[PDB]
Formats: structure tokens, C-alpha cells, sequence
């Protein structure tokens, strides 16, 4: 068996963690997104028609 | 912003224009009107409209006469019957336009 | 967004993948087809443009779906895309 | 409110955030469409204003 821990190099970690870690990451990363908005803008005027057709 | 074509009779102007996008379409929209329209009545302008034959944009819906219920109102003045088309029109390695060509018809008042 | 808008979703179709459209980056457009009022689709695109995610709402377009024109509909058809990885 | 003035709330649409609406706030408006008698839409907007 493997014992508390198991002995001291400490055994053999070097299989279990080097085909783990893992390889984490960890991917502390891709949640949730506020996204952005544009901007609503460029107008006004003058005089013209619709002056004579109306 | 600078439109198209405007063409009148004294008790609506059908405009044709273009916007720079879902929005200036917008704020001009907003400026004037916002109309459940109905019944409409079809009529020989529409056809010469679909003849080619009163020079315009053929990209426009045709037709400028209906029966309008307001929506939302902004100008007193106007009562816009609806957009009456959207479409953006890209452009191609010749060049651009990119922007949002439309068409409105408005009865303004009195 | 859709149907909180109020809008008759009648299509939504996706894309391909951009192979030539970055070098770094796979761009999958989607074509999305819903119909409304004009409040409602000018809605439904404003929420779009505010999401958390890569929607990038681009070339637009709407008419009136009603042939006869017996009562207010904008069929509307609006591009937007996002960018995976290539 | 809208139910006890006695409206038939027709259509609630809410907005976008006003993003150059503000500094320190994004402005969301909601667009709501009610109808009924001069009296209930009177009293649907006091009671709305009392909240």
C-alpha cells in the first residue's frame, strides 16, 4: 500500500506528478462579459425641403 | 446628414435618403414620428415607381398613401407614417458607401 | 434578447469560419433574421451591442414584410460575428 | 400598478444602458405600453411616481 503519507522521495511522485501537473493551468480566466456600447450621434440641420413640399 | 431625394405635393413628402447607421436612422426617426399604419391604397405612382419612369432609387419600398395611427411622436409638427426601408449598402474594392441607405414618407402639418 | 424585445425570431442562421479573415483568429458570422417594430429591432440590436460577448453587430438591414401593406412589420436582418481562435 | 389601475399591459420593452448617459451611472430606460381610460393611465403613472 501507500502509508500516511507514503515514504520519503517521496516515493515515486515523480510519475504520479509529472503525468500530472496536471498541466493546471488553472484557468482563473473566462467568465462572465459586461460586453461594451457604442454611441448614437451626428444630427441636425437646416432648411430645405421639406419646407416647400409640405 | 445629407439624403437622397425629396420629392413633395403639398400634403406628404416622400423622402429618399441615407444614414450612417442603426443609429442616426434612429435619431432622425425618433426626431420626427412612429405610426401604426393600415389600409393602403395602391395608385398609379407606385407602378411608375416600378416603370422606372419618375426617376428615383430602386432600392426604396414605393407608395405615399394610408391611414396612420400614432405609435410615438416627437415633432408636432409631422407625422411620419414609417421607415419605410433600410438596407446598408457596403460598396466594393472600388470603394464605399458602407452606410445605411433609407427611405421615410412624412405628412408634416398643416 | 430576442424574445424579451418582443421579436418573432424567423431565422438564425450561422456562418463559416473566416479562414482568410486573420491570422490569428477564425471569424464565424452569424446571420440572425427576427421581426418586429422598428423600437423593438433597434432594441434587440442596441441589447446585442451591450452583451458581455463577442457579438460584433456589423451591416444591417430591415423592410416591410407585409406585400398588400395592411399593417405595421419590419422583417429585419442583422449581421453579427464572433472570433474564435484559428 | 398597471393590473390594480386596471390597464391591459400591452407591451413592456426595456432599454439600453446609456453608456455616455453618465459618469458614474448607466442609465436603463423601459418603455411600457399600457392601455385603458384617461382616469387608470392618470392613476397608473401617480402610482408609478409613488414608488
Amino acid at each position: 500500500c501507500e502509508e500516511p503519507p507514503a515514504p520519503a522521495p517521496p516515493p515515486a511522485k515523480p510519475k504520479a506528478a509529472a503525468a500530472v501537473p496536471v498541466k493546471a493551468a488553472p484557468t482563473e480566466t473566462g467568465a462572465q462579459a459586461a460586453p461594451s456600447y457604442s454611441y448614437v450621434y451626428n444630427p441636425v440641420g437646416k432648411r430645405d425641403p421639406f419646407r416647400s413640399p409640405i | 446628414v445629407w439624403v437622397k431625394t425629396f420629392s413633395e405635393n403639398n400634403n406628404a413628402v416622400s423622402i429618399d435618403g441615407s444614414a450612417v447607421s442603426h443609429d442616426e436612422v434612429a435619431e432622425f426617426m425618433r426626431g420626427l414620428n412612429g405610426v401604426v399604419w393600415t389600409p393602403k391604397g395602391m395608385g398609379r405612382l407606385v407602378d411608375r415607381r416600378r416603370d422606372s419612369k419618375t426617376a428615383r432609387v430602386e432600392m426604396l419600398t414605393s407608395d405615399a398613401t394610408i391611414e396612420e395611427f400614432p405609435e410615438a411622436q416627437v415633432s408636432p409638427f409631422f407625422k411620419n407614417i414609417d421607415l419605410q426601408t433600410a438596407k446598408q449598402v457596403g460598396g466594393a474594392q472600388v470603394g464605399v458607401p458602407i452606410l445605411v441607405e433609407f427611405k421615410i414618407t412624412m405628412t408634416s402639418n398643416y | 434578447i430576442g424574445k424579451k424585445s418582443g421579436l418573432e425570431l424567423s431565422s438564425v442562421t450561422p456562418g463559416k469560419e473566416s479562414v482568410g479573415g486573420g491570422e490569428f483568429f477564425a471569424r464565424i458570422p452569424i446571420k440572425m433574421t427576427v421581426s418586429g417594430n422598428y423600437h423593438e429591432i433597434a432594441l434587440f440590436l442596441q441589447e446585442m451591442a451591450n452583451m458581455r460577448r463577442i457579438v460584433n453587430v456589423n451591416n444591417i438591414k430591415f423592410d416591410s414584410a407585409k406585400l398588400k401593406n395592411e399593417k405595421v412589420v419590419l422583417q429585419s436582418e442583422f449581421q453579427a460575428t464572433t472570433f474564435r481562435f484559428v
